[PDB]
RNA sequence: ACUCUGGUUUCUCUUCAGAUCGCAUAAAUCUUUCGCACUAAAGAUUUCCGUGGAGAGGAACAACUCUGAGUCCAAUUUUUUGAGGCCUUGCUUUGGCAAGGCUA
């Protein structure tokens, strides 16, 4: 039935190594600040535009600037201006920098930075002080040994025999920070169409120096994603009737096995 | 396991102790052992008639130890 | 930190005449010069004598073996 | 009680009985920097205490984040105190009045609220990030608050799996963290006994992500359970430090033998953890069963088929069992309420510890007068009623009892602030599901229900018909000062009463929040930072007042300041010309303002001590320092009133007859300010001379105070003034590869990067700067956007600096939408403040003067 | 771990009484309830078999002469 | 192998007569290998055990609460009945 | 270480599921919205794309690997004895009981 896919840690490490080219190689989701699904939803709902993100028609019609006439709390001659509040500074704190922020989903504050020194050479040991990590400056009322603090001859560290490093130890510690399919070790075999291999690329910020066409394409893809996300009505409770299994139960259908090319040619002939 | 008695707070402090046979002593705890054997430096035992006799530092076993009362601040 | 075992070992090595009180019986104790001690509190007292405080009598027995359970407290003596 | 509570290891009756005991309650607050792990640690404690509540594999079970804003924003918003019964290392079961305060620098108000309702603080330090700005600030505040401290190290899993430092380097990083914490402590501590060290038993090593809490004693007890016949206390006394273990002699040697023996801690504590974490996270499939058998833990086939992280959490929970080490450390360091009653009474309780009521409170006897104190005022789920929260310093508050809730200003002379209420239906301090109770013994934390009508910010519930000689607990003194201001008005002015009721409710909810209505009719509400005010609005417009409210652009509360000396002698006269006062203004000596504001120079002391502290530290003349009158605007104010009247011309008694009026007028003037209607700081107004009439009908009363205010304004205006703006210290923690971008971002905000430095053991540097708050709005978004989401920053008002220009400069034009240049800031700031406040647009040196 | 030693260790922080084999009943706060029956109290009221009652600032009775102990049963339920 | 002899009288109201001569009647809710018993709602009577006393059934009865009877002075025990619901 | 209901795979049906039913994402109708609606948003509805839960039935090969369940402690501080006897007082259920003072 192909319902569960639980592989060993080295198998998943080899799979991630063979597929690291298509993976974004991120650690902390904080790198997508003000560029997540919640941020896009808040931007669309506020009739604003995140520069790296899409823009849609306003959810609620907004009156013109002249609709108000120099109200006591709206007088330009009283507001001190230091820096212009951009659309990012409003989509980030919707409740403080946007009057009437109706239906404005907030965004998560900065998660702690994932300071994970990724491996670069298999020769080096697993738990080694890499040069990337800043050095620790080595500069305790320890009791004297004149007492009788003697341990039994059977007292030993719990993992004295177990080494502090292993061949799969560094690789295993690498898979902790990885894209979701690599992060897990047991999953369900999803549908082929239900596994977009390029969604993470579009979700990330557009590559630097891209042409206008590429940027517009990325913005349109983000708009489509935000539209499919905001309209994510949970599915209804069906009676679980299988049309294919029903037709199989019907006496007017046979069953066999043939190549996809032959079946495609037969289907083309049948459609003609 | 094999922990000693609570003699760290009462060590070096003048307190009284009750020993078996109706004995009462007063002195400074110079140390303790795991079998209840403690050292009483400058120990004075009070007799039943009322007079007290100073016996100096002595060793008190843990079998006949009734109870100790700290006569100073612990 | 002077423990009781080290003080008992020093009193056994010094050969001084020490007095031990009976456990649960303070009317009669022992007095003598202990030459050594054991792990179960039994010591070898040389010239040991049983002194009863009720009658004021002293009965000497010589080299005796004092058990650790019969002796409750032990103090220092001049003689 | 006929109540309903979730299943727990302990019993509700057992919990109540333990609460009835007075010397077994742990009043602790889990102070810690942002995202240190405090909330997850409380979640682990709850998971142990509540068997039913369990953490989801991916989303941590945040059982201490009740509010929706904290639930979604991620950062903790307010303190959700929990009172639960947990065992200890020895086996005795205590109860802990925990208070999981948030870590955000802007939300330091909740931390300040927590400390006044707790006896000790458990500082949280992240192992990977070390000490942070919030950690140092909380340490300074707690030590200044005179409470016990127990630093614990969390997120060790980051070192063990993410950073992957070797065990020796891990011990080096931990030792550096502890040394930095101790050095920061000693900078503000008084008693040398306030030391922290794993050897001293005031340090815990935890990992909230996997429940890896332990300490020297607890982990030595783990050895004892594994081996047997081991003196856990004495052995743990040799398990930490630079000493090395010698297997040949079976003893720990101070001098390291064999030239290859690591430290004792690394040898016994770090090694196994490393080994087990490497086996679980790197070689689970191959050597998981052998390692589990060696350690003794058995896991079923289902439990060993989990994902790597939940499986690691399960294995660590099995291995370390309960969080006994944390409870043992808290019991060792954080005293019992009876033990710590005297320090609390001496520090926060007013009326003096040596007083009869003070002595009764210090006794901490439930069979005594009721003198409870409620710090925070929580809000019900519906948002209509308020549930005050505090800990009973004495007595026993019970449901249906009539109380006399003394307000924040219910002084002894004027009891007018008192409001005799009837408290009733009070629960216990649970996090996500409160548990009711009939009474509340002295020491526990009680969430009263009904005394919220007069409880604005803080109040002390007393016993009516008795304790007539009582005082109100001293109002909270917050770590930092609020400087941001934001005017708010409803979109539809019809619903203004609803919005103002919601504003009053949110003012009650947030302790440090300040609200007021100025002469221009604006509904200004203050606030510490930016996310603070965002949360305030997200609660105001969606929880309390469901109407839509329009918020103006955020600003910074400017403060006045004099630069030069008084231009001339100002002769101000009271109405009817019965009195003629005269004051000469002069800026205060540098450092004296920060000394008064830090309460170091306390005018509450006697004449001798204040005179000595002024003549020695401030170098003031021994005669000049002996004529101080008041302390400017507040009790701890940056202005000094000095009675500089020459005795040859002014009678001391006659001046004293107007001394109270003069002091009140000076305080009012320093609170108001002559330039932009703002508090005047760093000034020393001295009354050069004064004329006083004889009769109180003609002299003083309602005439001296307005004359005093006019004289103060004239003196502060004649001397060349200058507006001041708040400068907020920012500690951006960014990777060293991106520190250049951090410097570039702060360049465009008129702020200098004070210090850049890398984090010891962490690749990310910690750049520290001081950006003025006026142009700091949105600086976090720019810093985290120009760095592609790889840098986070905080803010706290470190001090105040003079505006670049001059406020009384009529030769500088302004613009409606063009930012004024650097030299044209002070005049623009003054004009825009006087326009926003609706005051007169011109304030000349001859505005309040007598001659005009 | 025994149930009585666990109740003695968890009985710390509250008021309880302990009567010895000779009739000496000490009532007070159990400051130290060790596993070997060593009961250490601070400011305990000790009443002997003769009827005389006194107060001790710090008392410590060993487990060899322990007769019975009455603590609050509210923590057991 | 079973060890149900201590669990059959556990949680029930038992009246045990110790070596000192007193009779403690209470809910035996605690046990141990050293004979240390825990009596919730324990009442100690040293005069005589009331079993159909015509003159009096309670003489010198003192309530203790959570009584902890040490196993060193234990002599014998007797079961009185089951425990209550509360 | 003794035994014990307890095998998985796979096919089919019924029923429930607002849980990210699915780490994927479409279609159609109405409704409101400015047009003058692929190039547009909002609200609802419906059908597909295909799931999870449980139950029921069926045929292949595992029969208990597994798991859940039924199944060495005499010398202080508790369980290998400081143990038995004498006198007085009130009641004597004339056995002795409760307390006090001694020898051990």
């Amino acid at each position: 039935t192909y319902q569960r896919w639980q592989f060993t840690l080295p198998m998943m490490s080899t799979l991630y190594r063979l597929a690291n080219q298509l993976l974004t190689d991120l650690v902390d989701d904080n790198y997508f600040y003000l560029f997540d699904l919640k941020a896009f939803f808040t931007s669309k709902a506020l009739n604003m535009a995140i520069p790296g993100g899409p823009k849609f028609e306003p959810l609620v019609r907004d009156i013109n600037l002249q609709d108000e006439d120099w109200n006591e709390f709206n007088d330009i001659n009283k507001i001190i201006i230091r820096q212009p509040i951009r659309t990012e500074y409003k989509i980030a704190f919707p409740y403080l920098y946007n009057n009437l922020p109706h239906h404005v989903h907030l965004t998560w504050y900065h998660t702690p930075n994932v300071v994970f020194i990724k491996t670069e050479d298999p020769d080096l040991p697993a738990f080694y002080f890499d040069p990337l990590i800043n050095p620790i400056s080595h500069r305790e009322p320890l009791p004297d040994d004149d007492e009788e603090f003697e341990l039994p001859e059977f007292v030993e560290p719990f993992l004295k025999d177990t080494p502090l490093y292993t061949d799969n130890t560094a690789n295993g510690i690498a898979l902790l920070w990885a894209p979701r399919p690599f992060n897990l070790r047991s999953g369900r075999t999803r549908r082929a169409l239900d596994i977009p291999l390029v969604k993470n690329w579009y979700r990330e910020h557009c590559p630097a120096g891209q042409p206008v066409k590429v940027r517009v394409s990325y913005q349109k893809l983000l708009k489509y994603y935000v539209l499919n996300a905001l309209k994510h009505r949970p599915p209804k409770a069906q009676k679980k009737r299988y049309l294919f299994r029903s037709f199989k139960a019907t006496k007017f259908f046979q069953s066999t096995k043939l190549d996809w090319v032959e079946v495609g040619l037969q289907v083309c002939r049948q459609g003609y | 396991k094999a922990h000693p008695p609570e003699l760290k707070k009462f060590m070096d402090k003048k307190l009284s102790l009750k020993l078996n046979g109706g004995r009462h002593v007063q002195g400074i705890l110079r140390g303790f052992d795991p079998f209840m054997n403690l050292v009483i430096d400058e120990c004075v035992e009070m007799a039943t008639s009322g007079q007290q006799n100073n016996i100096g530092m002595v060793v008190i076993r843990g079998n006949s130890i009734i109870m100790l009362e700290a006569l100073e601040r612990v | 930190m002077v423990q009781p075992i080290n003080l008992i070992f020093r009193y056994l090595q010094n050969r001084s005449r020490i007095q031990v009180w009976l456990y649960e019986q303070v009317n009669m104790r022992i007095e003598g010069c202990i030459i050594g001690f054991d792990e179960y509190m039994n010591l070898v007292l040389d010239d040991a004598e049983e002194i009863h405080s009720k009658t004021k009598s002293r009965k000497q027995l010589g080299r005796i073996m004092l058990k650790g359970d019969n002796i409750t407290l032990l103090q220092s003596v001049s003689n | 009680m006929e109540q309903t509570l979730p299943v727990t290891v302990y019993e509700m009756d057992f919990l109540a009985d333990l609460m009835d005991n007075s010397e077994l309650i742990r009043n602790v607050t889990l102070c810690g920097h942002l995202h240190h792990g405090k909330t997850c640690f409380v979640d682990c404690l709850i998971e142990q205490t509540h068997p039913e509540i369990r953490k989801r594999y991916d989303q941590d079970l945040c059982y201490t984040d009740i509010l929706f804003t904290e639930q979604e924003r991620g950062v903790g918003i307010k303190s959700t105190p929990v009172t639960v019964v947990l065992p200890d290392t020895k086996g005795k079961s205590y109860l802990f009045n925990i208070m999981d305060t948030p870590g955000h620098v802007n939300f330091s108000d909740e931390v300040t609220a927590g400390l006044r309702i707790s006896d000790g603080v458990v500082l949280f330090i992240d192992a990977a990030e070390g000490v942070m700005l919030n950690t140092e600030r909380l340490i300074k505040h707690a030590v200044q608050e005179r409470l016990a401290v127990t630093v614990c190290i969390n997120k060790i899993d980051r070192l063990i799996l993410e950073l992957k430092l070797p065990p020796t380097d891990a011990y080096y990083k931990l030792r550096h963290i502890v040394d930095e914490v101790n050095g920061l402590i000693s900078m503000y501590s008084t008693d040398e006994n306030l030391i922290l060290s794993p050897l001293l038993g005031n340090v815990c090593f935890s990992s909230s992500q996997y429940s890896i809490c332990f300490t020297l004693g607890s982990f030595a007890k783990i050895y004892a359970d594994t081996f047997g016949d081991i003196n856990y206390q004495e052995f743990a006394k040799r398990l930490w430090g630079d000493i090395y273990f010698n297997p040949k002699t079976r003893k720990f040697t101070k001098k390291a033998p064999t030239s290859s023996s690591q430290r004792s801690f690394v040898e016994f504590i770090l090694e196994p953890l490393y080994k087990i974490l490497a086996q679980v996270v790197g070689d689970v499939d191959t050597s998981l069963p052998r390692t589990l058998d060696e350690l003794g833990i058995h896991l079923t086939k289902e439990e060993l088929k989990l994902n790597i992280r939940p499986l690691l959490r399960l294995v660590c929970k099995k291995f370390f069992g309960e969080f006994t080490g944390f409870v043992d450390m808290c019991v060792q360091h954080i005293p019992s309420p009876k033990v710590g009653a005297k320090p609390k009474i001496e520090h926060t309780y007013t009326g003096g510890v040596d007083s009869d009521l003070g002595e009764a409170m210090s006794d901490c006897d439930p069979d005594g007068p009721l003198m409870c104190h409620t710090t925070k005022m929580y809000s019900t789920d519906d948002g209509v009623q308020f549930h005050a929260f505090g800990r009973v310093l004495s007595g026993t508050i019970h449901a249906g009892q009539p109380v006399k809730v003394l307000g924040e200003n219910y002084t002894l002379e004027d009891e007018e602030d008192s409001q005799i209420c009837t408290v009733g239906r009070l629960w216990i301090s649970v996090a996500r599901y409160h548990i009711e109770v009939n009474r509340v013994p002295a020491g526990n934390w009680v969430l009263i229900e009904g005394v919220d009508q007069p409880i604005v910010k803080t109040a002390t519930i007393t016993e009516p018909r008795g304790n007539e000689e009582a005082q109100i607990f001293r109002p909270l003194k917050f770590n930092t000062t609020s400087v941001i201001k934001i005017a708010v008005e409803p979109v539809n002015p019809s619903e203004l009463p609803k919005m103002l009721d919601g504003l009053r409710k949110v003012n009650k909810s947030y302790p440090s929040l300040t609200t007021k209505v100025e002469e221009s009719g604006e509904h200004v509400i203050l606030g510490t930072g930016e996310l603070y005010l965002d949360c305030v609005m997200h609660d105001l417009r969606k929880m309390y007042s469901e109407i839509d409210i329009k918020v103006a652009d955020p600003v910074v509360t400017f403060c006045e300041t004099v630069v030069e000396t008084s231009s001339l002698k100002c002769f101000a006269e009271t109405p009817n010309k019965k009195n003629k006062i005269t004051m000469i203004a002069e800026p205060l000596e540098k450092g004296l303002a920060e000394d008064i504001e830090n309460e170091v120079v306390q005018i509450t002391w006697n004449r001798k001590k204040l005179g000595e502290f002024f003549q020695t530290k401030y170098d003031w003349d021994l005669l000049a320092a002996r004529s101080i009158w008041a302390f400017g605007p507040d009790a701890t104010g940056p202005n000094i009133l000095v009675d500089d009247t020459l005795p040859s011309e002014v009678d001391k008694a006659l001046l004293g007859s107007v001394k109270d009026s003069i002091v009140q007028g000076f305080q009012w003037g320093t609170r108001e300010g002559p330039l932009c209607d703002e508090l005047i700081r760093n000034v020393k107004f001295k009354i050069l001379d004064a004329v006083v009439a004889q009769e109180p009908l003609h002299r003083g009363g309602g005439q001296i105070i307005p004359t005093a205010r006019r004289v103060v304004y004239s003196a502060f205006l004649m001397a060349t003034p200058r507006l001041m703006e708040p400068y907020y210290f920012v500690e951006v923690q960014a990777p060293a590869d991106c520190v250049s971008a951090v410097y570039t971002v702060l360049a465009r905000r008129r702020g200098h990067v004070t210090q850049d430095a890398p984090i010891p053991g962490s690749p990310l540097y910690t750049i520290k700067a001081f950006i003025p708050a006026i142009d700091s709005f949105g600086f976090e978004t720019d810093l985290r956007t120009h760095t592609q989401g790889q840098a986070f920053s905080l803010s706290v008002f470190h001090h105040w600096q003079i505006v670049p220009g001059d406020p009384l400069d009529k030769s500088i034009v302004i613009r409606p939408l063009e930012p004024q240049p650097a030299p044209h800031l002070a005049r623009e700031f003054m004009i825009k403040t006087r326009r926003r406040k609706g005051l007169s647009e011109d304030v000349s040196i001859s505005k309040f003067f007598d001659d005009p | 771990i025994g149930v009585p030693i666990k109740v003695l260790h968890e009985a710390e922080g509250h008021i309880v009484t302990c009567e010895t084999n000779t009739g000496e009943v000490y009532r007070g706060k159990l400051i130290e309830a060790e596993d070997n029956m060593n009961c250490q109290m601070s400011n305990i009221t000790v009443t002997y078999r003769d009827g005389r009652v006194a107060q001790l600032e710090q008392v410590y009775i060993r487990g060899s002469k322990i007769r019975f102990l009455i603590l609050p049963d509210m923590l057991k339920n | 192998g079973k060890s149900s002899k201590m669990l059959q009288h556990i949680d029930y109201r038992m009246r045990c007569i110790l070596q000192d001569g007193r009779i403690f009647i209470g809910t035996f809710k605690a046990f141990d290998k050293h004979m240390n018993l825990i009596l919730c709602d324990c009442d100690e009577f040293r005069k005589i055990k009331p079993k159909n006393s015509k003159q009096a059934e309670r003489e010198e009865k003192r309530v203790l609460g959570l009584v902890l009877l040490r196993g060193e002075n234990l002599v014998s025990m007797t079961v009185e009945g089951p425990p209550p619901k509360d």
